[PDB]
DNA sequence: TTTTTTT
């Protein structure tokens, strides 16, 4: 029934090699042993988990090859049976565990106090897993291959079971954290002795009968009582990773795959971001009754080892490099959509929105949003959609949306228990709306509920803090000078006031402009790079945006007085400019607020500790250019 | 000695530390731990706080004794015992209960006041520690925190019905008619293998009888995580709080409650019949103490002095939103609504309702919803809603299967209701609100479940003008865009419009710039004004008098000359009773009715409103 | 149960 098959691997010698590697391996190339230092941290309880790097094992095997000693191929044997090798790794960690350099606070650890007492009363008494307070993990092998190469859900195969492997795909959902009894401790009063049971299955049958030798000697039939303070418990969480849309074949739906995340690895993931997680693919045993029907067919799962989501001194150095390159605001603006030619003012406004303004909350309770919102109004074929998609790609958490593609309620929060909508997915990001003119005013009301106050009201509520961007075509598909600017915008004055700035661009034939645009476009076609200033990398651009946001500049007396004078001037200019052809909308105290946020964003981009009158004038100039683009005609 | 298991600390030592806290621990120790020696009083400090508390429990006749972890920390040995409690809250709580009972017996003997030691023994003293730790949400709670004392604040999503608890099993032998009672420990009954009576000589003859079995009161209350504790991106996780005996039903659902307790984790059976239990353990918090989140004599004296001041009406208006500018009339109407009119019930004509509902319309940047959030903060019970987020069914009642659930307006009942984007609010929701406001109560009929829920809520509404900015040419009622039935239902209608002048712009810009100029920037304190409204309702019950009746009849006839709804006259009477509460006048007066009519005239800018069609000139608004 | 949407 059990035909033994000798295989070209010996677990004893492999574990001896693992224990040797734990003590010998050190980050000398990066520079006691590094693994020994991690073990000492775990002994101090400063480290609650262990992660064994497959690249470290490969480097140790290469060192053994240089020494001439034959490598046990530990890195490859991990790919062979990582689940089996993990127990040997834990045993080697127990063997090579240093004494705690720092006190473990054993008195606070009721389990430790009771463990000393139980050993004294007893004088593998308790499970080694119960003795261990750390969780093993495996770092994916460095590229130089199943673990190193990420896989899709459909790409994964049943042969990959028992093997460490990395996967790529959208996280469909994450199960709520639940306790997991790694070891259940049973206690019986009749014996006075504790009996431990180690649970390694999805479900367990309680002992329900005292196994204590004291109860056996007394002949009493004791009723075991589980103790939460004595039984080991570990957080258990599940994740559903679904295949990336590119990985999905045409005409096929991506498949979500359940993943088991336990211990310190629990709660690490968020559904919004794509994750590249290396984990030992393993079968999921069926229950008894369901397995009787399933037969040889078996369920499967993945136990994550190393989790990585796509999206300091180095960041500070990069920001300093951008500052040394200089003119950072205009440089980032030109870096936005380098393939697109022109629209530098729109790019600068987009960069200001990306940096955002300072969010202010008064002591009395008033809260003024610091997030900036922008709108783009342009004739067809002016790269409105292209610029919006480029901005969405620039935003790590931003979401691109279309007015016809998604309902306003669905974008704010799509009803199926509530689930986050496109705006919630745009939390700490920028929600982009393509063809915003086509979007219905009914959904625009839902957008207006959130633009003025970040929170969403439905009951269920979410903070929904984000920056709003909109791209709209002018009424009848193109701008009409006979139509007023407000008529061509075709938007509510509430929307205009909630928006910090709206940009109007017109398509006017021009020989030199056509020649320059054709030159840039032909250069882009013949060579993917734009002809010409070098755009900053998107990672450094996002880092600079975060560094600007960290500044949080405050207004000064001179800047505030100048902004008040500008507010009076704008109100008077609206009172005199009731002519619809020249009227862009009445002056707004809230708009001066939006102006305050834009000045704060400019001072953030300049990294000024306080807002500057130059920043306020630059924001006013952005609005002035928004009007002057139409004035030029 | 007797020691709690795994603690290496004597249970007798814990009881002795609790006894040293109960007696031979001065209130001066707690006052010194609080410091603030100028605030502390030497005589009460010299008196023993816990001795006085045990004597107060004896005077009350109740075994339960409220406990302060701060006072436990104040006494030194009791602080050591409180740390031992933080390690083992349930065991130390039982020890402190026994210590409170023993100290009560000793205190009865010492005071020589009449009492029964047998009555103290029959009583089971309760220790209810509080301030053991900072309040935390259920999502913040952890399995390591399980079986450790903690203080938690949470808003009750709902309170479950009282659950019977098997305090003691009772065994009655069917074979031999034997009667027995078996105490229930750890929630498990004990059954002898053989008959309790040797003469019966029947194995397993004893049979449990549920009615004979003793039952202790028990209850659970669902508790949402506190709004600050909840993540900004997701709704709070909720954990029900176990409660029993006096702690059961301590706080009603829908009101914030702070319950100190020890977190508990219990195995969950894989099947109810099967002995197997899932490795995951369901988590719940058993509350050692239950607490919320009435005017003190000094607060009532302060409220009386304020009400004596003639400036106090405008002072409370400004105090509602001290930082806000230029909406003092709307705030005064809101303060009158918070005071509320008096309610009268009669066999004929139904019951006139004193609660006042206020509708406010303001052009964008009116700070109307800033003032509305200020009113929500000022209200003892606050309900805030957005018109886009408001739903009629959610406002009236919901059904879960099939039992009716409280509506948003019903939850607002017992407090002021705040509505933002009221112009954006659906006209169908306003139609649902019309009947509820006219009746001051909600009646719901539906398939399967038909029931009425109380909706006696003062209602404040912040509304956009129908035009994006308020138009003087537009009628004020049309700009508010409220349906006429709902406008009649509302006791007050408020109209606010921005007025532009160079000096006024200088003033407004100076206010905003001053708040900005501070790095962090007559008004009663908001809590003191909430207490003043509560004291006004408690000690002032205004009723229509002869002078107020002359004013009311004159106002009704004059408004009919100007058409007057009979509900508006009742609303004016409610606002007059509200004004008497604002003035702390026991009965409505002609000045109160005159102020109520003046408040309504000022609220809607009726004095500003042009005589024809109800439109208001913009210059007339803001005088 | 509650959207969603096709009949």
């Amino acid at each position: 029934a059990l035909p033994s098959i000798q295989l070209p691997v010996d677990y004893n010698n492999l574990f001896n090699e693992i224990t040797d590697f734990l003590v010998t391996f050190k980050q000398d190339t990066l520079s006691g042993p590094k693994y020994m230092a991690m073990l000492q941290k775990v002994a101090n309880r400063e480290l609650n988990s262990v992660i064994i790097d497959l690249d470290d094992i490969l480097q140790y095997q290469n060192e053994k090859f240089l020494q001439g000693t034959q490598a046990d191929d530990l890195v490859s044997a991990i790919q062979q049976n990582a689940n089996h090798f993990t127990e040997l790794f834990c045993r080697a960690i127990d063997n090579n565990m240093p004494l705690p350099t720092k006190e473990i606070d054993y008195k606070d650890d009721v389990l430790d106090v009771i463990l000393n007492q139980r050993r004294l009363r007893n004088e593998e008494l308790f499970p080694p897993n119960l003795t261990r307070r750390y969780f093993l993990y495996f770092k994916p092998l460095s590229q130089n291959a199943i673990s190193s190469k990420p896989l899709s859900v459909r790409q994964i195969k049943g042969d990959f079971l028992g093997q460490l492997i990395t996967v790529r795909g959208i996280i469909t959902r994450v199960s709520d954290v639940k306790p997991a009894v790694e070891v259940i401790a049973y206690t019986c009063d009749q014996c006075g002795y504790e009996v431990f049971q180690e649970v390694n299955s999805r479900t367990f049958t309680p002992l329900s009968e005292c196994t204590s030798e004291e109860c056996s000697q007394n002949q009493t039939k004791g009723q075991l009582f589980m103790s939460t303070r004595a039984s080991k418990f570990s957080a258990f969480q599940e994740c559903k990773i679904q295949e990336l849309s590119q990985q999905v074949p045409v005409g096929h739906i991506p498949r979500s795959l359940n993943i088991h995340v336990n211990g310190t690895l629990v709660r690490s993931l968020s559904p919004g971001d794509i994750v590249d997680v290396t984990g030992i693919f393993l079968p999921a045993p069926y229950t008894g009754f369901k397995a009787l029907k399933a037969g040889l067919l078996t369920e499967t799962y993945l136990e994550a080892q190393f989790v990585r989501q796509h999206k300091t001194s180095d960041v500070e150095e990069r920001v300093m490099e951008l500052i040394t390159s200089g003119d950072v605001y205009n440089r980032l603006a030109k870096s936005i959509a380098p393939e697109i030619y022109g629209n530098l003012d729109v790019k600068k406004a987009l960069l200001l929105l990306l940096v955002g303004g300072v969010d202010k909350r008064v002591g009395d309770g008033m809260k003024i949003r610091g997030d900036i919102n922008v709108c783009l109004m342009g004739d067809p074929g002016v790269a409105k959609s292209q610029l919006l998609k480029a901005i969405c790609k620039i935003s790590p958490r931003g979401v691109y949306t279309t007015g016809k593609g998604s309902s306003g309620v669905g974008l704010t929060a799509a009803v199926m228990i509530l689930e986050g909508g496109a705006l919630v997915l745009a939390d700490n990001g920028i929600c982009c709306i393509d063809e915003f003119d086509k979007m219905d005013e009914s959904d625009r009301t839902a957008i207006h509920e959130v633009m003025e106050q970040q929170t969403i009201s439905i009951n269920t509520t979410l903070n929904a803090r984000t920056s709003i961007l909109a791209a709209a075509n002018p009424l009848y598909g193109r701008y009409n000078p006979r139509l007023s600017p407000l008529d061509n915008i075709n938007l509510p004055a509430a929307l205009l006031s909630r928006f910090d700035i709206l940009f109007l661009m017109l398509d006017i034939p021009s020989r030199d402009d056509d020649e320059k645009l054709a030159e840039h476009v032909t250069y882009v076609h013949m060579h993917n790079k734009q002809p010409d200033f070098t755009p900053v990398e998107p990672s450094k651009m996002r880092e600079y945006i975060a560094y600007a946001k960290t500044k949080r500049p405050v207004m000064s007396e001179a800047v505030n007085d100048y902004v008040v004078q500008a507010y009076i001037r704008l109100r008077q200019d609206s009172k005199r400019e009731m002519d619809s052809k020249f009227s862009f909308g009445q002056a707004t105290p809230r708009t001066l607020l939006g102006i305050i946020r834009l000045s704060q964003a400019l001072a953030k981009l300049r990294l000024a500790d306080m807002v500057d009158i130059d920043d306020v004038e630059e924001a006013l100039r952005l609005v002035r250019v928004s009007k002057e683009s139409l004035y030029q005609e | 000695l007797r020691i709690i298991w795994g603690t290496n600390v004597s249970i007798q030592e814990c009881t002795t530390n609790f006894r040293n806290f109960l007696m031979s621990f001065k209130y001066k120790f707690r006052k010194i731990l609080d410091e603030r020696e100028e605030f502390i009083n030497n005589t009460t400090d010299e008196e023993l706080y816990y001795i006085k508390q045990l004597n107060e429990m004896r005077e009350l006749g109740t075994s339960n004794l409220n406990l302060d972890a701060r006072n436990l920390l104040a006494y030194k040995q009791t602080e050591d015992l409180y740390h031992q409690l933080l390690n083992y809250p349930q065991e130390v709580i039982s020890i402190m209960d026994q210590t409170i009972k023993d100290c009560m017996v000793s205190l009865i003997v010492d005071n020589n006041l009449d009492y029964d030691l047998d009555e103290i023994e029959t009583k089971f003293y309760k220790v209810r520690p509080y301030n053991v730790g900072s309040c935390k949400g259920m999502r913040e709670l952890n399995p390591n925190d399980i079986d450790k004392l903690i203080n938690l604040k949470g808003l009750v999503l709902r309170s479950t019905p009282v659950i019977p608890d098997m305090k003691v099993a009772f065994f009655k032998c069917n074979v031999c008619d034997h009667t027995m009672a078996v105490e229930i420990d750890r929630g498990v009954i004990q059954e002898p293998a053989r008959c309790e009576r040797i003469d019966c000589n029947e194995p397993n003859s004893m049979s449990l009888i549920h009615n004979r079995c003793s039952f202790a009161d028990k209850q659970v209350i669902k508790l949402q995580e506190t709004p600050d504790f909840v993540p900004d991106g997701q709704t709070p996780h909720s954990i029900s709080l176990c409660v029993y005996d006096e702690l059961v039903d301590s706080c009603r659902a829908g009101d914030r409650i702070e319950v100190t307790g020890t977190f508990r984790s219990i195995p969950i059976r894989a099947n109810s019949r099967q002995r197997v239990l899932k490795s995951l353990y369901k988590t719940y918090v058993d509350v050692v103490h239950v607490k919320k989140v009435q005017i003190t004599d000094q607060d009532l004296a302060k409220i009386r002095e304020v009400a004596a001041r003639e400036d106090l009406y405008s002072l409370l208006a400004r105090s509602i939103a001290p930082s806000i500018y230029e909406l003092e009339d709307v705030k005064k109407g809101i303060l009158l609504q918070l005071f509320g009119g008096t309610n009268k019930t009669f066999t004929k004509g139904g019951r006139y309702r004193g609660d006042i509902n206020i509708l406010l319309c303001g052009d964008p940047s009116t700070s109307k919803s800033q003032i509305l959030q200020y009113v929500h903060k000022i209200t003892p019970r606050g309900v805030y809603t957005s018109g886009k987020g408001s739903s009629a069914v959610g406002l009236t009642a919901y059904i879960t299967r099939l039992v009716l659930e409280s509506g948003a307006l019903v939850l607002s009942d017992g407090g002021v209701c705040c509505i933002d984007e009221f112009d954006k609010m659906s006209d169908s929701t306003r139609s649902v609100l019309h009947e509820v406001m006219e009746q001051q109560t909600i009646s719901i009929a539906k398939a399967g479940i038909i029931t009425t829920l109380n909706a006696r809520s003062s209602i404040l509404a912040s509304a956009n003008p129908i035009g994006s900015r308020y138009n003087p040419n537009l009628p004020v009622t049309e700009n508010i865009d409220l349906p006429p039935p709902l406008l009649s239902r509302f006791d007050l209608v408020y109209l606010v419009l921005d007025k532009v002048d160079e000096k006024n712009d200088r003033e407004l810009a100076k206010h905003l710039t001053n708040l900005y100029l501070e790095d962090k920037p007559d008004v009663l304190p908001v809590e003191f004004l909430t207490m003043y409204i509560s004291y006004a309702k408690e000690h002032i019950h205004p009723i229509i008098t002869e002078a107020a009746k002359t004013e009311l009849v004159r106002a009704y006839v004059g408004m009919r000359k100007m058409t007057a709804t009979t509900r508006q006259l009742e609303s004016m009477i409610r606002l007059a009773e509200a004004h008497a509460k604002m003035k702390l006048k026991n009965v409505v007066e002609l000045e109160d009715v005159q102020e109520a009519v003046r408040l309504i005239r000022s609220a809607i800018k009726d004095y500003a409103t042009d005589p024809k069609t109800g439109k208001i000139d913009m210059n007339l608004v803001q005088t």
